[PDB]
């Protein structure tokens, strides 16, 4: 059971032992493409790559690249796609990627600049009036509204196929205090975001896998994606008991590498779920908690 | 930097 776990992890001040434990047995599958000396500048990182077998593939001819992973998750009956913070010449690919897979719905979890350094490019629109159009992919985007919380931001967005003339609608979820390697405020904070982005309709199998990303789109993303995916386990199993956060979190990184990058980042991620299956247990008063411990007013 | 791996 995951709450006894926890409470014998932190009274045994092992969490950086149990991680390493995770890194040692997780899965190492081949990087060919990304590897590849032109898909060079379309990597952030030299060491966050994704496995050829679950990379999603761009519809162009040219080159289908992108650095980005499908994470199929089979019993929990959902999928993620988790990408990088796209660079100045990837936005367009970015978008493109949006369009073909049918997302409705992109979480951010990371900031354009954090500690004096470009971690993201500017990939979507800043001012209403200030459209972007990706030359590229022939793609239009526009900034429709925005509400400003204290520590999030959710953006409605319009994109648009110049070719087609077809416009969708794009919900972005803006987590922005959330530090690289770093963990959320509370669980509360956390847990206040990610039902906001279930009950957006985002998340619904009826259209294509939420974008999630950060940086690397590995460290904080694992996060946010084993927590929600832990909870939706305990839910259609009819024992919450029997769900191992650590089986999960092997699960996910059968898909991309390294998922959950610090030892308090696989903590907080108990801490999520143990919060959280409060309300999936059918007391609906623990989601107004959330609300008020989180402060986005 | 180019890595993040620390």
């Amino acid at each position: 059971e995951m709450e006894k776990e926890f409470e014998q992890i932190d009274k045994s001040g092992s969490w950086a032992a149990i991680y390493q434990d995770i890194r040692h047995e997780a899965s190492d599958f081949p990087c060919r493409v990304a590897k590849l000396p032109k898909n060079k500048n379309r990597n952030r990182y030299r060491d966050v790559s994704p496995f050829d077998h679950s990379r999603i593939k761009l519809h162009q001819e040219d080159n289908d690249y992108i650095n980005a992973s499908l994470i199929k998750m089979e019993e929990a009956q959902r999928s993620y796609i988790l990408t990088q913070g796209p660079l100045p010449n990837t936005c367009g690919h970015f978008w493109e990627m949006v369009w073909e897979q049918k997302s409705r719905g992109v979480v951010m979890l990371n900031r354009v600049m954090e500690k004096g350094s470009l971690k993201c490019a500017q990939y979507w629109p800043q001012k209403e009036e200030k459209e972007m159009i990706f030359e590229d992919t022939n793609l239009k985007l526009t900034l429709i509204s925005e509400d400003i919380k204290s520590y999030y931001t959710v953006r409605q967005l319009e994109l648009e196929n110049l070719t087609t003339q077809e416009t969708r609608e794009i919900l972005h979820f803006h987590y922005t205090t959330w530090p690289d390697f770093g963990v959320p405020e509370s669980p509360a904070s956390f847990l206040n975001f990610l039902f906001k982005v279930r009950e957006s309709g985002s998340l619904s199998p009826e259209h294509g896998p939420v974008v999630v990303h950060a940086s690397a789109g590995i460290g904080r993303s694992g996060t946010f994606c084993l927590a929600d995916t832990c909870l939706l386990l305990m839910d259609k199993r009819k024992d919450p008991s029997s769900v191992d956060i650590k089986k999960v979190l092997l699960e996910m990184r059968k898909f991309r590498m390294g998922l959950i990058q610090t030892a308090d980042q696989l903590r907080f991620s108990y801490l999520a779920v143990i919060e959280g299956a409060k309300f999936i247990m059918g007391d609906s008063s623990v989601q107004d908690q959330w609300k008020e411990l989180s402060h986005e007013d | 930097e180019t890595d993040y791996y620390r």
